[PDB]
RNA sequence: CGCGGCCCGAGGCGGCGGGGGCGACGGGCGGAACUUAAGCAUAUCAGUACGCCCCGGAGGAGAAACCAACCGGGAUUCCCCG
RNA sequence: GGGUGAAGACCGGGAAGGGGCGUGCCCGCCCGUCGAACGGGGAGCCGGCGGAGACUCCGGCAGGCGCGGCCCCCGCGGAGA
């Protein structure tokens, strides 16, 4: 909604900042086999419950 | 790189305070440089050193202050709870060793007239 | 207007106190308890308190001075000439009972307001059976002040100096006149109607 | 007695007088002026702000309020401040719009700090 | 001999004098709270017999409890199982009223150590007891060899583990010999020892 | 009508304590039914599951208001035996 | 405050239950800064600007509520409304 508490707003803020891929220089520095971050979410499919 | 606490322990409180002020000011300057333009290697190199320099100066100041305050309450009955000896809760709430060895007077008298002796059989 | 004081709602403690006084006043109290409701007169009590004040034990400030002076002098030497044998009165129910049963006490004073009362409920009959004069008196505080304690259950005379003998004999005669045992043991108390008085 | 109600009497009340201090050493917090300010924001809209309205856009600590942002800006950059507007962004940072006093050229201060 | 006289006196509860005193006391207690601190013991001789001393660290509390049997806690008074478990109102508590008073006081004052208790009065809907408690951190208590043992951490909440005299009696520990061989060191311990399946290496 | 002692209470201050956590072992309470009886109601499962409270490195118990019946033993605990 | 229950907990007006001015006196039986982005509530309009914001930015013109200085007064008219 457009009328939220700051407490709910801060927990949703962290979810957005975390929805990122694995950086390219990290994949090769650590010699990673699996190159996708499976803790990502999509707004049309998820239920954050926050 | 950076300062050493060795030669830092040789300054007065005011000097350290001024040093800290300058370090924080130029840390803000480096943050501005990172936020704008681009991260050239030299300023980014200086950045980490400055952060750890602030850490070191704060360490020295706090150690000096703690030593002074601890010397202020050396012989008092009640001292701040931050200077009392480090123990656990359970061993803090416990009887000392002599309190455990106390006996009533009658038992003291009895246990003195029959002391332990060394002997062998055969 | 009119006075509002007799209409105040007092705190629970005060009300309990006053109701307890009333109840003790208008119930049927047995004669053994009743004897502690009928103390000795005030004049004789004053005479006895004067005589007893002449025989008081050590004073608290004198005690404090002694605790240093005589304590450190007993180390020097001459210990026997350090605790004078000044005649004093005795306090405490245990000691009083001990010397009443051996007939070393001439006069026994018992406070009228001991709580609980079983502590001294039997003492008058023991004294009577032992042939020892006794008197009930007004307050534990006064008996305590005699011996420099907050309060005490009773004191007793064990000896008196030759000079004070005549006054002691007068006091004894007055006490023997003013205290009767059989009448006290036959008389009930309480039973006062509210409307009557 | 003009009131029929019994009230608790008035007794002397004392003040606290601890035998030992509860916080022997005075410690700092987050609110130091230089650490309160984080960094300026650099975009074309913001340079247009500097040129047109005499305003600078800065990132600050979320716990800061308008009066202390004004004081910190005045002390760290020697200048005068007219008004401050604030904002908390969707990612959780605090943004301040600082408009300088009319007799102050915001552009020269911006350039001196290196923002220009 | 004063305390001998007091003891013999307290053996005659039905005399007129003691009857009058008991009536006064029972009226007095009925106007107070269910848990209350006392300035001093009401019965000095019994308190001395149970271990009380007149020094800093000993305290006395008066406790009130209700009389009669117990009623089960089940909605609408319905038990649902087999017919032998169907009773509601005719039951009796497994512990005595003297042992319940110590539990109530221990719950109310968790920072003190319970010692003992004794009877002081009853009136037909209540009984009153007195409980002796010790402050384990007072220096006079901690430096006295005669009471030091209660400063140990194993003396914490003795009444909650059935270790006082009344709890011990409810556990069956006032008996020895024939009739008492299946209840030491505790009922469950004896049951466990008598039903263990020992499987040795060379069976 | 005022003020001293004792007694019973009230408000504040100082210094020390308490509270909560821990799928085992330990102590104290409350307390089933499935199941077996070839049905089932006493009995059994079981003084178990589970609920509540409380310690410790162990806990609990413990120096006879005991066994026994003998040419007797002798605080408590744990193992073997029936 | 308390009451009850083995507890967990649940129930509750009969209880010495606060302030002011300013240091002494005076007044006074007894909870809640819990519960409504629709109920009550002191006060905002116009024009313009961006790529994504506007009763919030800028320009103009106003309102309400406080604080600080300087001057600065303790009521008259009508037959009556
Ligand atoms: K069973
Ligand atoms: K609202
Ligand atoms: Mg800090
Ligand atoms: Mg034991
Ligand atoms: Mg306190
Ligand atoms: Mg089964
Ligand atoms: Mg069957
Ligand atoms: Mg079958
Ligand atoms: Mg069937
Ligand atoms: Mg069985
Ligand atoms: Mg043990
Ligand atoms: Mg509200
Ligand atoms: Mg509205
Ligand atoms: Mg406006
Ligand atoms: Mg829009
Ligand atoms: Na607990
Ligand atoms: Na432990």
């Amino acid at each position: 909604s457009a009328n939220k508490t700051l407490e709910r707003k801060l927990r949703l803020g962290k979810k957005i900042r975390m929805n990122k891929n694995i950086p390219r220089w990290v994949i090769l520095k650590d010699k990673l086999k699996k190159r996708w971050n499976y803790k990502r979410h999509h707004w049309r499919r998820s239920h954050l419950k926050l | 790189p950076g300062l050493k606490a060795k030669d830092l322990i040789g300054l007065s409180q005011e000097d350290l305070q001024r040093k800290l002020a300058d370090l924080k000011r130029e840390l803000l300057s480096l943050r501005t440089m990172k936020a704008t333009a681009g991260p050239v290697p030299e300023r980014i190199a200086r950045f980490r050193v400055c952060k750890k320099d602030v850490a070191r100066v704060l360490t020295i100041i706090n150690q000096k202050a703690r030593d002074e305050a601890r010397a202020a309450f050396e012989g008092a009955k009640y001292i701040p709870k931050t200077f009392r000896p480090k123990l656990t809760h359970a061993m803090r709430c416990q009887l000392t060793d002599k309190q455990k060895r106390l006996l009533p007077n009658k038992v003291m008298k009895r246990k003195l007239q029959f002391p332990k002796l060394k002997y062998a059989v055969k | 207007d009119f006075d509002l004081t007799p209409f105040v709602r007092w705190p629970r403690q005060v009300r309990i106190q006053r109701q307890k006084a009333v109840l003790q006043r208008r119930l049927k109290v047995p004669p053994t308890v009743n004897q502690f409701m009928n103390p000795i007169s005030r004049n004789l009590t004053n005479e006895i308190f004067n005589l007893a004040r002449k025989y008081s034990p050590e004073s608290k400030e004198e005690h404090k001075a002694r605790l240093l002076q005589i304590a450190d002098a007993k180390a020097n030497g001459k210990p026997l000439p350090e605790k004078s044998d000044k005649l004093v009165i005795a306090s405490g129910i245990r000691r009083i009972t001990s010397l009443v049963e051996s007939k070393r006490a001439k006069l026994v004073l018992i406070a009228n307001d001991v709580d609980p009362l079983e502590l001294v409920l039997w003492l008058p009959t023991l004294c009577h059976k032992m042939g020892v004069p006794y008197a009930i008196v007004r307050t534990k505080g006064d008996l305590g002040k005699l011996v420099h304690l907050k309060k005490t259950t009773s004191v007793c005379f064990t000896d008196v100096n030759p000079e004070d003998k005549p006054t002691f004999d007068k006091i004894l005669a007055a006490v023997a006149h003013e205290v009767d045992y059989a009448k006290a043991m036959k008389t009930y108390g309480g039973g006062v109607r509210r409307e009557d008085e | 007695r003009t009131n029929v109600h019994f009230f608790r009497p008035k007794t002397l009340v004392h003040k606290k007088a601890p035998l030992y201090p509860r916080n022997p050493i005075k410690k700092g917090s987050w609110d130091d002026p230089c650490d309160l300010l984080r960094y300026p924001i650099k975009t074309d809209e913001n340079t247009t702000q500097i040129e047109k309205n005499n305003t600078i856009v800065f990132i600050v600590d979320r716990r800061a309020s308008k009066p202390e942002i004004r004081k910190a800006f005045e002390t760290v950059f020697e200048t005068k401040v007219a008004r401050v507007n604030t904002l908390i962004t969707p990612l959780g940072l605090k943004k301040a719009f600082i408009r300088l006093a009319p007799d102050v050229q915001a552009m020269d201060v911006a350039s001196k700090m290196g923002l220009a | 001999g004063a305390y001998k006289y007091v003891q013999e006196l307290w053996r005659k509860k039905q005399s007129e004098a003691l009857h009058y005193l008991f009536r006064l006391r029972t009226w007095e207690y009925r106007q107070l709270n269910a848990i209350k601190r006392c300035s001093h013991p009401t019965r000095p001789e019994k308190a001395r017999r149970l271990g009380y001393k007149a020094k800093r660290g000993y305290v006395v509390y008066r406790v009130r409890v209700r009389r009669g049997g117990r009623k089960r806690q089940c909605v609408h008074g319905i038990s649902y199982g087999k017919p032998r478990n169907i009773g509601i109102v005719g039951l009796k508590p497994s512990r005595s009223l003297r042992a319940l008073a110590e539990q109530k006081v221990g719950r109310r004052l968790p920072s003190l150590r319970v010692l003992n208790s004794y009877w002081v009065a009853q009136d037909g809907s209540y009984k009153w007891y007195e409980v002796i408690l010790i402050d384990p951190f007072h220096p006079w208590i901690r430096n006295d060899p005669k009471i030091n043992w209660i400063c140990n951490p194993v003396m914490k909440r003795r009444e909650c583990r059935g270790l006082t005299s009344a709890g011990r009696k409810a556990r069956g520990l006032h008996n020895k010999g024939i009739g008492a061989m299946k209840l030491r060191p505790s009922k469950r311990a004896a049951w466990k020892r008598n039903h263990t399946r020992s499987l040795r290496r060379y069976r």
